[PDB]
């Protein structure tokens, strides 16, 4: 996998240079940006269940054809692959927010789970409109001015809110 | 690297060839080859916790989930999900923590090769495989192993081999018996004040 | 077009091999290898011998009475035609069949399967033949009086599925259509309901891995989804589909053509493991980023 | 059991390797995170007494049934509610354990691990002890680094048990 | 490749579990080094090319002869000089590759990873390198904790090849 | 699996029929070549780091864009990986030599090589021009007159030739 | 395995109470004493194959008998198993004086060392030796006050001394 660091050490080394002067007050920027990144990993982290049970049941409020008898998310085995799916897209976006690079989440999370879901039976615009539910649910903790230190945190909400895209686009 | 310090085989019942009918006292294969319900594969994946980290370390936060969820899409095969189980955290930290090397090249081969070491000397020689490859060169060099090949090949769980002979009520000890750790790391936990009365 | 692997896919015959288009004011032996190119072509290089030779069909055409979209159409009609490929069948072989036979090229989308079974059983064979032959594609391709042959080459309005659904139907140039190793089962069912694409497996002679067929169900899925993780430290991870594994027995060997993804520190145990076996590798496909 | 540096020496043990500088950085930042663990860890247990009967008592507020209802699993009698005293002291033990080694090693070796069986088995509510851990993550009474590192270990425990 | 962050979310996935404070602070540990490690691969970006060259200088002083006897592996003619140069030129980049990743990551997937036998195919002795390193840790000029950063991956480098 | 007369052997019974004299007597000129194909399996053992060494040399001279940076040949794990293809080919080979037939080579070696340096991205005509410089250095040094007692090899020297254009088109 | 925070953790758990106030202050002790342990453990692993080196160089000098003809430390193979030993020997040392505790160092590298040493026929005094000469080599190098800022370092210097002390009686 990648990181913000070695996606520009791997290009430097593709290309054979050295680290531009730009490229490094990028990643300089990248630092300073690493603690509202990291209060941003643990607000997602410290409530993640809360993220997937909420976002399960405004999914299956929303679409009933999912838990009827026959359904997709019906009986125990189904279900808990679904909440298991909710909870490894929440945790690779979380991935990628940590690494401030979307590799861990293209590579380890979504590089095959549109055709897994389609071998499967298993809606993928359902699950692109859970990874939306916890898209708002995890924006709306890591906007949260409430016991925390003020400041400007738009780029990483950006940064989360791409990644969250990212995992809504590859399953549908 | 190095090549492996030469230990002599000791005889032991899977070294000869199996003159018996299955039956009763046969370890069941547990196999991916052919096509199962997700009733089977989820005993197929129990057998291979059974196998791994026996039955104690069978709870819920033991579960590798997403290995479990990509053992049944067949991203690996049983050898990889068993490779996966022995490169857990939990299977580090329960039983190679608390073990010397030569205690986990026995637990390890006992549960990945289906057979007991022949003597101190495969348990020495293979220490020194864990003690330069780290945990996962070792149980790469165990799952590549022709033994676990021959024996158990890409799509089977292992299981104890040759633990008990055709009408015989008992045979050898089975692989469940032996602890995460010996009986250093039990006084050890004696001694830094747990287990008293 | 292709050029290192024309050899190996059997492209190649093809790739020194022009259209065959009959003039307006054609000779004798003109005629006559447009005969030979279409029963090559729409009978699907079946050997065709005399008591079946159509020569109500041929006589038509050696005169100008009928032209060579005529003649195509006419001996796709018949009898002969109806025997080697529609009456022994699927809906969906027969479909890809005639795909491959008038239009040269596999079926892009499901919609095209859609579309000529719902004429054919709304209207019949004829009319959907008739629809292969009356379509745009057949008019910006063969037109008139070109034979129709095999579009491997990437052309206007293509679609790159239809390049690896080719290689699923041609099989080599010593070979006809009813003798491949899917007998009759269509082998695009799977590959256009789901949409997805298998690995390209050459013919026989050029590729020893020729023989990978994938099975009905428990099948490797051709991306990891997992990446490096279940194989602990990796960096790249490579679907290897191998082909006739018979070294320890039935015990052990359960299935002749295994996919299985492995990483690249494996890579050389899984080649060396495969070589000891006597397994021969089909393809190997990036599975990873 | 892992904390920063364990994990670290685990990792490098792993490749067989000497520790890098990316091992020195993991200690750097236990070092880092260290002081305002050790002082959450000291706090709490000033207050682990205060703490552990106001979030008993909280628990008996939001699950009225547990203190009503005859049963073996419930806190009817004294026996019940001593148990369930005992209970939020691990937790919030076990907790004041992660603080002072840095990590969730601590509450995934003493605590987390099997508990899923621990309230199945004796038929315990995962419900109260989430309720306890979140009466401590609303009365522990620390600020800034200190706070965000201990309702780290409380909301780990919370997305075990939910 | 292996950095801090790269570590902490594949011990944290193959674990199977979220960024516990572990990784957080594995992440601050890196916060923390980072700027440092930035500033020295920009000043080993700025005295790249007479760095290279005072080692390569170094390298010919220490070990002469390969100046005066001929063969492909030594340096008696240009295009040896030119290699020689462009090995230092590699071993340089990649040090400024792991002062910007902040592990030994680049020189692992880049350089450690089969350089035995590049020593011991084209009969490069792997004390020529040494000396370079040697040369790079006597006149990279940082100070504070872009020095020891900078040594550490020199010296790694001076491990995997002595 | 075969060699020189095991190939007759499996020939033979897939048609059912004992060796005819004509087949006893291309074997028995076999092993009376057999002293000289040990030599030359011999020569190419004893100098194989050599003709790997200066093949690689030889062909990262008269392909640079390998070894500059951004190239196949770049990095110290891609190179050793590169020498190690050299020597493996160069090692089954001299398994063909020694056989006498190259069952070993096309089902050893060159099974899935050309699938596995297309999966790569590794170049297959730079490995088919190193095999070329191997061949030529092979070639070199069996036909060697010194420190052997003379005779006719052109036959042996053949056979090796065929197996190294078969390693090379095996990989273009 | 446990670290210098976990053994006390251990320690509080098994007695069954928290850390008291005494305790915790010794703790925020080894927290200000981190960044000394944490400069020595760099300078070990930046010398380890130098201290291994010349610390085999001074064993198999002062005595002779093990890279005699017949010795221990005789053949290549044994050779590079005794000087693999020492590596690891240093390395667990430097995971030790990492961690703050001995737990990886007795549990991982001297836990029965002495009886496999034993069993191998590996005499264990001359492995003694070699681990103070490691000893003398890594306390001459941590010790060094060139490069870096002046402190007192007593604790660090006693604390590697008593770990590479305890591997050398784990042998002998
Ligand atoms: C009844 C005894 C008590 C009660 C129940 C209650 N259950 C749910 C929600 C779910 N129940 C299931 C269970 C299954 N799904 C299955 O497919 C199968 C196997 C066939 C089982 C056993 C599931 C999956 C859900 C959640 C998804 C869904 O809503 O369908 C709720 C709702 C919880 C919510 O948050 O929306 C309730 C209330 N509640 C009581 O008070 C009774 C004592
Ligand atoms: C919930 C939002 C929806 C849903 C989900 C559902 N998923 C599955 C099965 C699988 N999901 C995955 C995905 C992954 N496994 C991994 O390891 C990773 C990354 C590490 C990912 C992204 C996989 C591999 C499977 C198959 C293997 C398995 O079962 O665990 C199911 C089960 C489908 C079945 O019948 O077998 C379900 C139900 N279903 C819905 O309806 C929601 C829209
Ligand atoms: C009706 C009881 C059920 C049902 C049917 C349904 N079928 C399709 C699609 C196809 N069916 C076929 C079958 C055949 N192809 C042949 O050649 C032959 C014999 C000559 C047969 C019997 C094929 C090829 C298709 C694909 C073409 C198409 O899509 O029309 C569909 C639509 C597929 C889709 O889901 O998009 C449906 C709905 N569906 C039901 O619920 C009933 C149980
Ligand atoms: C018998 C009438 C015909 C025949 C058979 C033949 N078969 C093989 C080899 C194999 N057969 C299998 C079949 C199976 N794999 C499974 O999982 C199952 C069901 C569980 C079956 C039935 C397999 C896997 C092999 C290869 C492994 C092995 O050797 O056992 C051969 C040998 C071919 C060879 O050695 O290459 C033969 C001869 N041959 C005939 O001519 C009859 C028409
Ligand atoms: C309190 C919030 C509620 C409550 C609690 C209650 N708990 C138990 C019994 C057990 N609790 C545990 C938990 C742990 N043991 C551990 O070692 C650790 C980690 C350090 C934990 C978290 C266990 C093991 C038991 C059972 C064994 C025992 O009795 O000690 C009971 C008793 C259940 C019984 O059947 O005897 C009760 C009542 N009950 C309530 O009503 C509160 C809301
Ligand atoms: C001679 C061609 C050049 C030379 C040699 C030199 N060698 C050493 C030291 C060692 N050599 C070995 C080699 C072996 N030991 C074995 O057991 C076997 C197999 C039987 C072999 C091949 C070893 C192990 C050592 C080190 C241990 C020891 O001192 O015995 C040295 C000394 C190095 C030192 O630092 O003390 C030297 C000088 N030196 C030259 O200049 C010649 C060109
Ligand atoms: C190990 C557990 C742990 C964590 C996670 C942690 C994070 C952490 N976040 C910080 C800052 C911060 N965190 C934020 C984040 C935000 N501000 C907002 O208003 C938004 C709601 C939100 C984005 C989610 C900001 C803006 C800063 C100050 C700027 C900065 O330091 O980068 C700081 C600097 C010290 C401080 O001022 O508090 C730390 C240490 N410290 C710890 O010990
Ligand atoms: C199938 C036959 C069979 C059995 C039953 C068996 C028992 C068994 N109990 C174990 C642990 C244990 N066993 C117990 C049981 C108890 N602890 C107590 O205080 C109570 C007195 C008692 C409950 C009744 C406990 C607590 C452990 C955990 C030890 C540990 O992991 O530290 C272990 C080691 C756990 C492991 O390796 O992961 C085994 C093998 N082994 C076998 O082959
Ligand atoms: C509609 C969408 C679509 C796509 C995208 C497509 C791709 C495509 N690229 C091809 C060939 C090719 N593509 C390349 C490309 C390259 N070679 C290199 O070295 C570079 C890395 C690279 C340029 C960036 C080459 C060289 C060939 C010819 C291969 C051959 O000669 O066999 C072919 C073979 C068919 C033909 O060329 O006629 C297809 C089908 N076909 C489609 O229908
Ligand atoms: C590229 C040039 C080219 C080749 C090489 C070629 C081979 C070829 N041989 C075929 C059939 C056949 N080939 C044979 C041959 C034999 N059966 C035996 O028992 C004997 C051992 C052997 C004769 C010596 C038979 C019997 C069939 C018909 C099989 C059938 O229809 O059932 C077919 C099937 C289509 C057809 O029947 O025309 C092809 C394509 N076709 C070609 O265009
Ligand atoms: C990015 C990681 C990386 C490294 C480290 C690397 C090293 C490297 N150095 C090489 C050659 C070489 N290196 C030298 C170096 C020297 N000769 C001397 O006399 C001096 C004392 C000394 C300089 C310190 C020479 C002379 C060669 C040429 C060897 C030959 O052509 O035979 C070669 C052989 C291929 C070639 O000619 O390029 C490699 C692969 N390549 C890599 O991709
Ligand atoms: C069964 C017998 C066998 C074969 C046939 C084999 C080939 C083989 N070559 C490989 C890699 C490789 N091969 C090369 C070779 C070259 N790159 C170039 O630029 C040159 C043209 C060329 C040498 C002349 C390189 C650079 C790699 C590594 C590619 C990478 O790391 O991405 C790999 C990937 C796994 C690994 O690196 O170990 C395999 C399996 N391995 C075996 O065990
Ligand atoms: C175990 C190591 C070993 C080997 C390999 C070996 C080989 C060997 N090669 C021989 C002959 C020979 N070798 C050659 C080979 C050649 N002549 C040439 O001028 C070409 C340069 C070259 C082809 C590479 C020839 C022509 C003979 C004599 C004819 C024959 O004996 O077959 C002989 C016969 C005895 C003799 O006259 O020397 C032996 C024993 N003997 C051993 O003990
Ligand atoms: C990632 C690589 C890296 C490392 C390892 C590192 C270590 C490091 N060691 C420090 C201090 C120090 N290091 C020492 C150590 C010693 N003093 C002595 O005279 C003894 C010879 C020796 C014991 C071995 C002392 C005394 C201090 C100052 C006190 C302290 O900061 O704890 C400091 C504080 C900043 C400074 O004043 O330099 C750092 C950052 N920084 C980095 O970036």
């Amino acid at each position: 996998m990648f990181d913000v660091f070695t996606r520009v050490v791997s290009q430097a080394d593709a290309r054979g240079e050295y680290l531009s002067g730009s490229q490094l007050d990028a990643l300089s920027a990248t630092v300073a940006e690493g603690n509202k990144r990291i209060d941003s990993v643990n607000r997602i982290t410290g409530n993640a269940s809360a993220i997937v049970s909420n976002a399960a049941r405004a999914l299956f409020a929303e679409q009933p054809q999912l838990i009827q008898p026959g359904g997709n998310a019906y009986t125990s085995r189904r279900m808990a692959a679904c909440l298991r799916d909710m909870e490894i897209i929440l945790r690779y976006v979380t991935y990628a927010t940590f690494t401030g690079d979307a590799s861990v989440l293209e590579d380890r999370c979504l590089n095959g789970l549109r055709e897994t879901y389609v071998a499967l039976g298993v809606p993928g615009a359902s699950v692109a409109a859970g990874v939306q539910k916890m898209k708002e649910a995890a924006l709306d903790i890591v906007n949260d001015p409430n016991g925390i230190t003020r400041g400007d945190c738009s780029a990483i909400v950006a940064e989360i809110a791409g990644y969250f895209d990212r995992a809504a686009a590859a399953v549908a | 690297t190095l090549p492996l310090i030469a230990y002599a085989p000791v005889s032991q019942n899977q070294r000869v060839t199996n003159y018996e009918v299955s039956g009763d006292e046969h370890a069941r294969i547990f196999t991916t080859e052919g096509t199962l319900s997700p009733s089977a594969m989820d005993n197929l994946i129990a057998a291979a916790y059974r196998q791994v980290f026996n039955e104690q370390q069978m709870i819920q936060s033991n579960r590798q989930i997403a290995l479990e969820s990509q053992f049944k899409n067949q991203q690996i095969t049983v050898r990889d999900f068993i490779r996966g189980l022995a490169l857990s955290d939990s299977f580090r930290r329960r039983n190679f923590e608390v073990n010397n090397n030569y205690r986990f090249v026995q637990m390890c081969i006992q549960r990945l090769l289906g057979r007991d070491v022949y003597s101190e000397e495969e348990k020495i020689a293979w220490s020194i495989v864990i003690a330069t490859k780290g945990l996962p060169g070792f149980i790469n060099e165990l799952l590549n192993s022709q033994e676990y090949l021959e024996n158990f090949g890409y799509d089977t769980v292992p299981y104890q081999r040759r633990r008990i002979l055709p009408q015989r009520i008992s045979g050898e000890l089975p692989f469940a018996r032996m602890p995460r750790y010996g009986a250093d790391h039990r006084e050890k936990l004696e001694a830094i004040g747990y287990f008293r009365n | 077009a292709i050029t290192t692997a024309a050899s190996r896919l059997g492209v190649a015959p093809y790739n020194e091999s022009r259209p065959v288009e009959l003039r307006p004011d054609f000779s004798l032996d003109d005629a006559k290898m447009v005969i030979r190119a279409v029963y090559r072509q729409v009978l699907g290089n079946d050997y065709i011998m005399d008591s079946e030779r159509l020569k109500g069909a041929e006589s038509l055409l050696t005169n100008g009475s009928i032209s060579v979209r005529e003649f195509v159409r006419t001996v796709a009609k018949s009898e002969l035609y109806k025997k080697k490929f529609l009456y022994n069948n699927f809906q969906t072989r027969v479909i890809e069949l005639n795909y491959k036979h008038l239009l040269g090229r596999a079926p892009f989308s499901e919609d095209e399967v859609i579309f000529h079974l719902d004429l054919y059983e709304n209207q019949g064979f004829d009319a959907d033949i008739d629809s292969y032959i009356d379509s745009v594609e057949y008019q910006e391709n063969f037109g008139e009086n070109i034979v129709p042959y095999y579009r491997f080459n990437n052309q206007v309005g293509d679609r790159t599925v239809g390049f690896t659904r080719m290689f699923r139907l041609y099989r080599g140039y010593a070979n006809s259509d009813r003798s491949q190793l899917e007998r009759s089962s269509s082998r695009l069912a799977t590959e256009l309901g789901q949409n997805t694409v298998s690995a390209i497996v050459g013919p026989s002679g050029s590729n020893a891995g020729w023989a990978y067929r994938p099975s009905r169900a428990g099948n490797t899925p051709a991306k990891a989804l997992g990446g490096t993780v279940p194989f602990g430290q990796a960096s790249k991870l490579f679907r290897v589909e191998i082909t006739a594994i018979s070294a320890p027995g039935y015990p052990k060997v359960r299935r002749s053509n295994k996919a299985v993804i492995v990483p690249f520190e494996q890579l050389n145990q899984t080649l060396q493991q495969i070589n000891r076996l006597g397994g021969k590798v089909a393809s190997i496909t990036p599975a990873s980023l | 059991m892992k904390t920063p540096l364990t994990e670290a020496v685990s990792t490098a043990d792993s490749q067989g390797r000497f520790l890098s500088s990316t091992e020195l950085q993991i200690a750097f930042g236990r070092l880092r995170q260290a002081n305002a663990g050790l002082q959450a860890a000291k706090a709490l247990t000033d207050n682990a007494q205060s703490l552990v009967n106001g979030a008993a008592q909280a628990v008996y507020n939001k699950f009225p049934y547990t203190t009503q209802t005859q049963g073996n699993n419930f806190a009817a009698d004294q026996r019940g509610k001593d148990k369930c005293a005992r209970d939020i002291g691990y937790y919030l033990r076990i907790v004041t354990y992660c603080l002072v080694a840095g990590g969730t090693g601590p509450l995934d070796e003493y605590l987390i691990a099997g508990i899923d069986e621990i309230n199945r088995t004796f038929d315990l509510s995962p419900s109260w002890y989430v309720e306890a851990l979140k009466y401590i993550k609303a009365n522990h009474g620390l600020s800034g680094d200190a706070r965000d590192e201990a309702n780290s270990y409380l909301d780990y425990a919370i997305n075990a048990l939910s």
